[PDB]
């Protein structure tokens, strides 16, 4: 428990050794679609595309590539919104997923803080490889630029708010 | 065919004598050594410290003498992976 740890022990404790933050943590916890997955091709063949990624959206328009998904990242992101208050982020991973996005989920393996048989002797058993970010608190003021970034649309970010602490959007 | 410019230091042969457990021999009285634990870092004190003979003697150093973590980590799955990890550091 004690006497070298990572983030991850630190976090358990601080939940252990008082218990109104730790019933706080559970008020707020406490309250389906077929997508076929791929993007890139419509999108050079009309004009620029020039790299793949969703991080072209973000040099400049998100009209860049397919627009269908243009639909999705406000849609399926809704459906995130009643998910992190029904709980977890672990399902809104698995709907991210759907959302036809590949590495914009993950961000929500982000959230991980570093679970590891390297820094953690209580962690080290329910997982032997390294999990999480060790670099989390350079992660929750990362995404917190995000939660302010006014490219991204409010449909987008809400839950990059709540992600680093939600500021009501 | 040798020709180390920390060898004329005999101050250097008596870090040598000291990094090393002399061994009182029994099939012949004359000494030979029961533990060479003869570090690298007993040259990075007398060599220049410019040049990749110095990069050389500190790669040794990390690799061919060992790093360990000082106080104990309660698994030993634990304790052995922050050995490797000071020495990756």
């Amino acid at each position: 428990l004690h006497p070298y740890n990572s983030r991850g022990l630190f976090e358990k404790k601080l939940m252990q050794d008082n218990k109104q933050l730790y019933q706080i943590w559970i008020v707020m916890v406490w309250l389906p679609k077929n997508v076929p997955t791929s993007k890139w091709l419509n999108s050079i063949t009309s004009g620029g595309l020039k790299s793949c990624d969703l991080d072209f959206p973000l040099r400049e328009n998100t009209n860049v590539l397919d627009v269908k998904d243009k639909e999705e990242d406000h849609i399926f992101f809704k459906y995130i919104y009643e998910l992190i208050l029904a709980g977890a982020i672990d399902e809104a991973l698995e709907e991210a997923k759907l959302s036809d996005n590949i590495s914009i989920c993950m961000i929500l393996c982000g959230i991980q803080e570093y679970l590891n048989p390297v820094i953690d002797t209580q962690i080290a058993n329910e997982f032997n490889t390294q999990q999480g970010i060790k670099k989390h608190s350079l992660w929750r003021r990362t995404v917190y630029s995000l939660s302010q970034q006014a490219g991204l649309d409010p449909y987008e970010r809400a839950i990059y708010s709540y992600l680093s602490g939600a500021i009501p959007n | 065919e040798l020709q180390r410019k920390f060898l004329f230091d005999d101050v250097y042969l008596d870090k040598e004598i000291e990094k090393v457990t002399i061994e009182a021999r029994k099939s012949n009285p004359y000494p030979q050594i029961s533990e060479s634990s003869l570090l690298f870092k007993d040259a990075l004190d007398y060599m220049e410290k410019t040049s990749s003979d110095y990069n050389l003697w500190k790669l040794s150093s990390i690799l061919f003498d060992p790093v360990s973590y000082p106080y104990k980590t309660d698994n030993d799955q634990v304790k052995m992976a922050l050995l490797k990890k000071e020495r990756h550091c």
